[PDB]
């Protein structure tokens, strides 16, 4: 009694320099059913982290029906084969076109300088096909 | 399936009590060459039934069953057709589930009674 | 607040049919609503939608975001959530949800929502202010001047704009009782359309040629060889007919079963041919699913397809690829039509700037014999890029000459056909009039004392809107001024006040909404109308497939139906006549003893064709009454296609698939009827506007916008992506212009000023662009011309202007996704 | 030529009207010819529909004739001629009668597409007919 | 007799290799619902063959016994028609008297096939 919050999980993605710019990276989160790419842009945006605060994180599950969606490198969207709709990378998982009524989750990363490890910590929007984003 | 071939109206036309049980209804035997039929008018059928639209209840005992193709010992192909007569005191045109079988259970090469001993 | 989690439905919740609000697909919905303080568990058999939340979903499980659930407040003060998702088991959409379906959730009424704007109460402009006022005061007032306009003008002094259509703010108990009100009782000719200036048909021809435009089934589309797609964005503007209904047929899911149906029939792969000039993403999906050897884009210039189609129809008769034996049984006019409508394939190709190959694939595809001998099943779907064409009448003559030439109307996997708008639900009194009356013009050129919007929002979605607009403020200007010298007046005071302002130019405008809109700007007077869920509601879609839409939660403040609203304002009339001792007058207004909506449905659909029945024009025909809440109810989203044959207990309604497939056609002689279709170029008027000036402003939909945005103004997610209309404009335009993304630009012409934010794309031509029409911030009606056809339908997709830029809009920048909305 | 009979295509009803265990009544393939479709309520061979359990026959006796009626608690169709009763859960087979052919089964389209029961042929002779389709 | 049902254009077809001797001869079963057929014209019917007219000598080889009507586990009877692949390296469209039986010899409630082992 009494939570307000899922209880996240912490868990290390990369060092950020590790990190090609606009060559995504594979990860689970908040568990191994949850597919994420974390990707560095290669120019800032809002809410980007590490050095050139322009890594960006999200949930690839579409949230119209839940096709794991591809990263194309050309446009930096995300695109599902289901019914055609397009995320885009650089605006916080905002729909260019398509069905769904959500955004694409932004998986919330932690920078640490010290270490420059990144940290998935949370997750901004709903999970498809899920209750809560933590199971 | 879903048709019968008619007797011509001037089908033969033999007699035959039921072959089975004791009550000896009596039936009629319609025969004629295969490649013949009778019409749709009731005058144009050995029957005298009106085949052009939808026959009433007790109009006729009529499946297939009741026909059947025999091959005799000249090779020549005749329909034939084994229905209950309607005049005779006995059955008033009933026929049972047994001697509506006759046809079917009359010889031929293809038919139930293929295993006849020849 | 949590942003993260979703409260399940209890196994045991409410679950009431809902079909969707909005297009013409019609998608079946269900309601889950249940007490605040309990939700269902994760195990399937714990919740409502049986499905397993212990563990991640597979793709296609579901639909369900946030947006698709609410809070709702009810008028005993309890607190209930709501589930808004599609029905699995919906034969119309098969589980889909639209991105406009699926925000249904939360575009219902509650206090701190979305919705929390809704009109609550009778909101009167007294002279200087907005205030709240009463039903009875606000009826006394209405009533008042209609009674007042009666007596002194007659009929001719009372103006509507009303719906005509089915869904939320129309359907058939609606359609009904506004029509009993306007014709039967004021009988007022002074009547437009919400998306047409007069009393009129978008489907004129084609219902004249014998062939009402809602001939055949959604399944159509699944056993067609070919889909045309002309004037016409399905993607965006029909959603789940494509994706549920079109996609499958190309992508080869409904082969086996065209094949059972014709045994001894070729199919061969599916193909689509879009007659648009502009690249869609119809265009671009159509592709990317079928290959692009199994779409043609036959991208023609704006306003010729009676060019396109009379070209395709001489070349389908030189060929000899028509039906002679249906044209001969069937038919009267062909012979006619042949030598009235030739072109030669050059000619069409110089007109439409279609190459002669395109031209000949086309015909090739959809009209040339099979191997096995029997003709394409070619469907042909058309909307408003002919429907708002270069001459709607004109267009759709061509097109079913073309049409019916081949037989394809009729059989399976065909249908010449309306892709639809809203939802349809019309019944009602004949029109009382002998002429068609461009409404619009009469109100710009001062007649008329009182002006009632019902909702429709003519602000943003006439045809030279912003003649309207200007005409419509400072006529309600007069009436402000005048309203304001008053002190202490008496409700009839006040009627004679204005009443008299009306003599002096003055218009008194009335609108009868969900919310505000634009229309606030001018109107003395607003009344708050309920949308489905609120109420009962009864609909069909594109292939007439009737739902009835269950009322599962209390409207906000006094909202009601607007059949109700309609019953009020007669019963008001009918009050005030009795009084003034005038039994003839008040005898007019009898036939609105209506306590619920279901009455409406009584005594207009169910009495269609009834005897002692008026006349009465009903798209349920003379079955109706057939038809019941509780029959509909037992059907579910699946409903009847109308007009339905029979009902009984044990089969329940059973209806009608597609129309004309005994070649019996809606005319005198049983028979299709061709007709001319002469090519005369562009309108005088938009050719002018042509030789003027740069651009072709073409105009429409998109995918995420509801119509005027009367809902998604209030959105959040809607207002980030689209803060502003948006102008898709060719880049080398762009850079000529020195404009990019999100820019604020000027279009501007003869007809008006209107603006727009930069929206760059690479396939929009060079020359032409596309604008959001009949958005909150930035309309684009204003640059349209006042151009009609004979029938008074405009050219809205007519007209052309320049573009200047104002300004980056570095926020626009920030926070808009320029990318393509082109799927590749 | 033509070797089949040529069976017209009639609509019945769409399946989900279709309640377990009550007969819904229409002719094919004409007007002279009742027929019966049901829900059974549990998969049969053969039975169409979401659950496999839809049926449909001529109800005429092919003995001589009489439309026989359906039985919702046996799932039969008995004759009140000469007391023939065939099985309406297995195919039409005779359970007792003077009958030497089944009950005919109206053969079903079910579409999932539109939920819709179209009636396409007939498996059996129709009582008092040279072929059913006249 | 004297008529072949044909097989519709749009029939199931699957392989079968001749079930008897060792050359292995190739084989199509044509399946299709008892009460469609295939029209005479040669894009009307699955062999592609036209039966419009006479067909010429080594065209086909078809006789009755090449057809059959199966009933199946779910009582609905269909078409069926086993005849040589004229595309097989092995046999080039012939039959012999043997294969050619298979369509006959194939189970029937009825047929040849009738005292099967159930
Ligand atoms: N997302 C969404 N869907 C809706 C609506 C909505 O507001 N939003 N509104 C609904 C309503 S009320 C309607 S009426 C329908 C309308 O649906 P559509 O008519 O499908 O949509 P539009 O964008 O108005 O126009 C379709 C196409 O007409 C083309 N066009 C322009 N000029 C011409 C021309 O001369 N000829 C031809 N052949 N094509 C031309 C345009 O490029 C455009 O792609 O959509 C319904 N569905
Ligand atoms: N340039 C250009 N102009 C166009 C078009 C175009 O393609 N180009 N398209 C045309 C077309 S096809 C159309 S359909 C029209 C649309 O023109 P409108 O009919 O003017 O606009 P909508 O948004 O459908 O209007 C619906 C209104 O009714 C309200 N409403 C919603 N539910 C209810 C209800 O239950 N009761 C009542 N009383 N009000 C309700 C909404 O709040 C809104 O104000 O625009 C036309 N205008
Ligand atoms: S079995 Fe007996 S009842 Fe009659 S038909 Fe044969 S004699
Ligand atoms: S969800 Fe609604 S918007 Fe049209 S596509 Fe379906 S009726
Ligand atoms: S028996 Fe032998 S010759 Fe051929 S058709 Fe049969 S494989
Ligand atoms: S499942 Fe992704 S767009 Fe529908
Ligand atoms: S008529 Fe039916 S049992 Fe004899
Ligand atoms: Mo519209
Ligand atoms: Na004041
Ligand atoms: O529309």
């Amino acid at each position: 009694a009494g939570r307000t919050t899922l209880q996240y999980p912490a868990t290390q993605v990369s060092v950020a320099k590790n990190l090609k710019a606009n060559e995504p990276v594979s990860f689970t989160y908040p568990d191994t059913s949850s597919p994420c790419v974390a990707v560095k842009l290669g120019s800032p945006v809002p809410g980007g982290v590490g050095p050139n605060n322009d890594i960006v994180a999200y949930s690839v599950l579409c949230t119209h029906m839940g096709f794991p969606t591809s990263y194309d490198k050309s446009s930096k969207t995300f695109k599902c084969p289901g019914h055609f709709t397009e995320f885009d990378a650089e605006k916080a998982g905002q729909m260019i076109c398509g069905q769904a009524t959500e955004n694409l989750p932004r998986v919330l990363l932690r920078y640490d300088e010290a270490s420059d490890a990144l940290t998935a910590v949370g997750v901004d929007g709903l999970i498809y096909g899920r209750q809560a984003n933590v199971i | 399936n879903d048709r019968i071939t008619l007797p011509p109206a001037n089908a033969q036309r033999t007699n035959m009590t039921c072959h089975f049980c004791i009550v000896g209804c009596g039936y009629h035997v319609y025969k004629w060459p295969e490649l013949q039929e009778g019409g749709r008018a009731p005058e144009q059928n050995a029957l005298g039934l009106d085949f052009r639209k939808q026959l009433p209840p007790l109009a006729v005992t009529l499946t297939p069953a009741m026909t059947n193709v025999v091959t005799e010992h000249n090779g020549r192909r005749y329909n034939i057709m084994v229905v209950p007569d309607k005049a005779c005191v006995v059955n008033s045109g009933l026929s049972s589930t047994r001697g509506g079988k006759m046809a079917s259970y009359m010889y031929t090469p293809t038919g139930d009674g293929k295993q006849r001993l020849k | 607040a949590a942003n993260d989690r979703i409260t399940l439905p209890p196994a045991n919740a409410q679950r009431t049919n809902m079909t969707c609000h909005f297009c013409i697909v019609g998608c079946g919905y269900h309601v889950y609503k249940w007490p605040e303080l309990q939700e269902g568990g994760r195990a399937p058999e714990q919740n409502a939608l049986g499905l397993d939340f212990r563990k991640q979903l597979p793709p296609l499980a579901v639909t369900l975001t946030p947006a698709m659930t609410n809070v709702v407040t009810e008028h005993n003060g309890r607190r209930y959530n709501i589930m808004v998702v599609p029905d699995k088991a919906c034969v119309v959409n098969s589980g889909l949800s639209s991105t406009r379906g699926g925000k249904m959730a939360s575009y219902m009424y509650t206090p701190t929502g979305d919705g929390k704007q809704r009109l609550k109460a009778p909101r009167l402009y007294a002279a200087d202010q907005w205030v709240d006022t009463t039903w009875d005061h606000a009826m006394a007032l209405y009533a008042g001047l209609i009674k007042k306009t009666l007596d002194k003008d007659g009929p001719q002094g009372v103006f509507f704009s009303c719906f005509d259509h089915g869904g939320a703010g129309g359907g058939f108990e609606n359609t009904w009782g506004t029509g009993k009100l306007m014709f039967s009782a004021i009988q007022t000719p002074m009547v437009r359309i919400h998306n047409r200036p007069a009393y009129n048909s978008e489907c004129h021809a084609t219902r004249e040629m014998g062939i009402g435009e809602l001939n055949n089934a959604y399944e159509d589309a699944q056993l067609a060889d070919v889909i045309w797609s002309i004037g016409n964005n399905p993607y965006e503007s029909q959603t789940n007919y494509f994706l549920n209904h079109w996609l499958p047929n190309l992508q080869g899911a409904t082969t086996s079963k065209k094949k059972e149906r014709f045994p001894n029939e070729n199919f061969p792969q599916a193909r689509i041919i879009f007659v648009d000039p502009r690249e869609t993403p119809s265009v671009a999906i159509a592709r990317h699913v079928a290959g692009n050897d199994r779409v043609l884009h036959l991208a023609i210039e704006p306003g010729t397809d009676t060019a396109l189609f009379n070209g395709l129809f001489t070349y389908v008769v030189e060929q000899g690829w028509i039906d002679k034996p249906f044209i001969e049984a069937h038919t009267k006019g062909f012979d006619d039509a042949v030598k009235t409508n030739r072109l030669s394939l050059d000619e069409c190709s110089n007109i439409t700037g279609v190459p002669v190959d395109m031209l000949k694939r086309a015909a090739e595809w959809s009209y040339k014999p099979k191997a096995s001998g029997q003709a394409p099943r070619t469907m042909h779907a058309y909307e408003k890029g002919i429907i708002w064409g270069n001459d709607n009448y004109v267009i759709q003559s061509a097109l079913l000459d073309l049409v019916i030439a081949t037989h394809n109307v009729g059989r399976r996997g065909t249908g010449c056909v309306r892709m639809g708008g809203h939802q349809e639900g019309y019944t009602r009194p004949p029109y009382p009039g002998d002429k068609k009356i461009y409404i619009d013009q009469e109100l710009i050129k001062g007649k008329g004392r009182i002006m009632t919007w019902w909702g429709c929002n003519n602000f943003q979605t006439s045809n030279n809107a912003q003649a309207l607009r200007e005409a419509i403020l400072q006529r309600s200007a007069i009436v402000k001024q005048a309203m304001q010298k008053a002190r202490g007046a008496t409700t009839e005071e006040m009627v004679d006040v204005i009443y008299e302002a009306t003599q002096n130019g003055g218009l008194f405008v009335t609108s009868i909404n969900l919310y505000p809109t634009k229309l606030a700007e001018a109107a003395h007077l607003m009344l708050p109308a309920a949308h489905p869920g609120e109420m009962n509601l009864t609909s069909m879609n594109g292939e007439r497939r009737i739902r009835l839409s269950e009322k599962f939660m209390d409207p906000p403040g006094t909202a009601m139906a607007d059949c109700l609203i309609a019953a009020r304002i007669a019963n008001a009339l009918r009050d005030m006549y009795q009084k003034d001792g005038k039994a003839e007058m008040a005898a007019q207004f009898e036939g609105f003893d209506w306590k619920t909506e279901e009455d409406a449905f009584n005594d207009g659909f169910r009495r269609a064709g009834q005897p002692g029945a008026p006349a009465i024009d009903s798209q349920g025909g003379s079955t109706g009454h057939l038809v019941t809440y509780d029959r509909l109810r037992k059907s579910g989203n699946n409903g009847v296609q109308l007009p339905v044959v029979s009902w009984d207990e044990s089969k329940g309604l059973v209806g009608t698939e597609m129309l004309y497939t005994e070649g019996k056609f809606d005319t005198d002689d049983g028979k299709a009827h061709f007709k001319p279709a002469p090519w005369n170029g562009l309108p005088a008027t938009v050719q002018q506007q042509k030789d003027k000036y740069r651009f072709w402003l073409n105009n429409g939909r998109n995918n995420e916008v509801w119509q005027t945005a009367y809902h998604d103004q209030y959105n959040s997610l809607m207002q980030e992506r689209y803060p502003m209309a948006y102008i898709e404009m060719n880049p080398d335009d762009c850079k000529q212009l020195d404009v990019t993304g999100g820019d604020i630009v000027e279009v501007y012409n003869d007809f008006g000023s209107t603006f727009a934010m930069v929206y760059p794309v690479a396939e929009i031509k060079r020359g032409q662009t596309f604008m959001l029409f009949g958005y909150v911030n930035g309309i684009q009606g204003d640059v349209t011309t006042d151009w009609t056809d004979r029938n008074i339908i405009p050219y809205y997709k007519g007209t052309w202007g320049d573009i200047r830029k104002v300004g980056s809009m570095e926020e626009f920048k920030r926070t808009v996704s320029f990318k393509s909305r082109r799927f590749a």
